[PDB]
């Protein structure tokens, strides 16, 4: 049941404050990083705050650098960001993740039988363009087949090929003749031995020459290869917090008049233009909902102003243009504003 | 300042593969970077599918699986069923303050109509808005399918940003797109120029359309 929660979001003007409060479930709180990343509507995301286990270190995107305060109590078991000194930009869900740190250690998974297998790389783990390079692939004896995986599953190398080069031990070489660019990545021995398949090798990266390889040892995740695995595990389902220097406002209505382009074949695009309203909704009917067919109202806008806009337009024949009248119906119940207005070919 | 970039829109056909990069700005992507790969779909969490490069976990599929490519993290698709329409973002670590950039995200959109261009329609402002010592430019795209769409105005023929505002796709009732962009201007600007244009690029496709001031 792992689970994060957000809440106190809200909707604040600019240079307000709030708190949101994320409560976990499901694990101990205390134990690992945790963060806030926010999403602004119609974009992407971005990282804002990450606070240690205790407490102890934690930084923040500069954008909210001074502004933006995150802690954590793991009596109350949850995770808190005070947003001060709100500006619009702010605006966004905001996301409660469980970052993950070093758990790639020396240790972190533990099986008994089948031993798992290990993997080398002659002459060495990192390669010129064009030259050679083996994959060894030590395991138990007896196994009769062994299978070298690429970073994908269904990119691999099985083969019956095996020695047995010790009394405990059997191995297969696999060999790249001459190294390509594509060959290089991440691979890993496993090994059927009957009745069923072996737990998978540890992980190893290929390199072109132009770099330069410590590959790993004991010290795991120490220097050149930081505490990572940054899997950010559990996301929650976030919080809206809403900053906006906007008050109900009913919309002004301009007439989007059927211009020289007509869609061609005798039907030309009457429009109702709902300029700067909020908040929503404003529904929109033309001669009283009379007119169905044709009619296509837009999602409307957001505006740097904080302010929503709109349109309609509704498809219609020529002859129809000289004879009858069309007419906007729009309601911006927040505001009880009605406005009629007959869109007209312009005199021109 | 960090920056790290991703395609913004990709299509594929059920049953298909697709490969998604994910660049850094500091010129190469390595391992040390330890890229991860998430997706985020309606109504839903942001899941998270792929770490260390490659790891994958419990609920990924071996469909999805990633690599290094070309100076660019990789996540490799296969497979690909209507399900897995969804928006997708990658994850790096650059180890200090600040340690964690996301990525633009790509909108993987999987083709169940056929490719629709987008019907555009563009407006001049109206007598009565000039009046109001305001000008509104308005170019309405609909029926398009995928719902990605760049839209870019032009004053006589040189490029204008300012004042561009524009809505994010959404789903019709016909399972296609609609779109909207405001160019706000004041009747100066424009009665200034020749003409004023709306371009809709939609999959290697740009619609131009133009109204011009001497107009009634």
């Amino acid at each position: 049941e792992v689970q994060l929660v957000e809440s106190g979001g809200g909707l604040v003007q600019p240079g307000g404050s709030l708190r949101l409060s994320c409560e976990a479930s499901g694990f101990t709180f205390s134990s690992y990083w945790m963060s806030w990343v926010r999403q602004a509507p119609g974009k992407g995301l971005e990282w804002v705050a990450n606070i240690n286990q205790d407490g102890s270190q934690k930084d923040y995107v500069d954008s909210v650098k001074g502004r933006f305060t995150i802690s954590r109590d793991t009596a109350k078991n949850s995770l808190y960001l005070q947003m001060n000194s709100l500006r619009a930009e702010d605006t966004a869900v905001y996301y409660c993740a469980r970052e993950r740190l070093c758990t790639d250690d020396s240790h972190m998974h533990g099986e008994e039988d089948l031993p798992r297998p290990s993997i080398s790389a002659e002459p060495g783990t990192v390669i010129p363009l064009g030259s050679h390079v083996t994959f060894v692939c030590r395991g138990p004896v007896g196994i009769h087949t062994f299978r070298l995986e690429r970073e994908s599953r269904s990119l691999y190398t099985e083969t019956e090929d095996v020695t047995q080069v010790s009394p405990s031990e059997s191995e297969a070489r696999f060999r790249i003749e001459s190294v390509t660019e594509g060959n290089a990545g991440l691979y890993r021995c496993v090994y059927y031995k009957p009745p069923k398949w072996s737990e998978q090798s540890d992980y190893l990266e290929l390199l072109v020459k132009g770099e330069d390889v410590t590959r790993a040892l004991f010290t795991h995740c120490g220097g050149d290869g930081k505490e990572s695995d940054y899997h950010m595990d559990v996301w929650g389902k976030g919080t809206t917090v809403t900053v906006s220097s906007a008050s109900t406002k009913g919309p002004s209505v301009f007439p989007l008049a059927p211009s020289s382009k007509s869609t061609s074949g005798g039907t030309a695009a009457l429009g109702c233009l709902v300029k700067d309203y909020f908040p929503e909704p404003v529904t929109v009917s033309w001669n009283s909902g009379a007119l169905t067919s044709g009619v296509h109202t837009f999602p409307a806008v957001l505006q740097s102003s904080g302010l929503y806009s709109l349109s309609s337009v509704v498809t219609v024949p020529s002859s129809s243009l000289g004879t009858q009248t069309y007419i906007c119906n729009v309601n911006h119940k927040p505001s009880n504003t009605k406005v009629d207005k007959k869109v007209e070919p312009k005199s021109c | 300042q960090t920056v790290v970039t991703q395609e913004p829109s990709l299509t594929v056909s059920p049953g298909g593969t697709v490969t998604l990069t994910c660049a850094s700005s500091t010129g190469a992507v390595t391992s040390g970077y330890y890229p991860s790969w998430f997706h985020q779909k309606p109504g839903q969490p942001v899941r998270a599918l792929i770490y260390s490069t490659s790891k994958t976990h419990s609920w990924t599929p071996a469909r999805f699986s990633g690599s290094l490519l070309g100076g660019k993290a990789a996540l490799t698709l296969s497979n690909v069923q209507p399900e897995d329409e969804a928006d997708y973002y990658c994850l790096l670590y650059y180890g200090g303050p600040q340690p964690w950039v996301f990525g633009g995200g790509t909108k993987l959109t999987v083709l169940s109509q056929p490719k629709a261009a987008p019907s555009v329609t563009l407006f001049p402002p109206s007598s009565e808005e000039l009046q109001a010592n305001k000008a509104t430019l308005v170019c309405l795209i609909s029926d398009f399918y995928p719902g990605a769409v760049t839209v870019a105005w032009k004053a006589d023929s040189s490029p204008v940003k300012a004042g561009v505002e524009t809505t994010t796709p959404s789903k019709q009732s016909n399972n296609k797109y609609a779109a909207s962009s405001y160019l706000s201007l004041t009747p100066e600007q424009w009665k200034s120029h020749r003409s004023y244009s709306c371009q809709v690029t939609h999959e290697g496709s740009t619609v131009e359309k133009t109204v011009a001031p001497t107009e009634c």
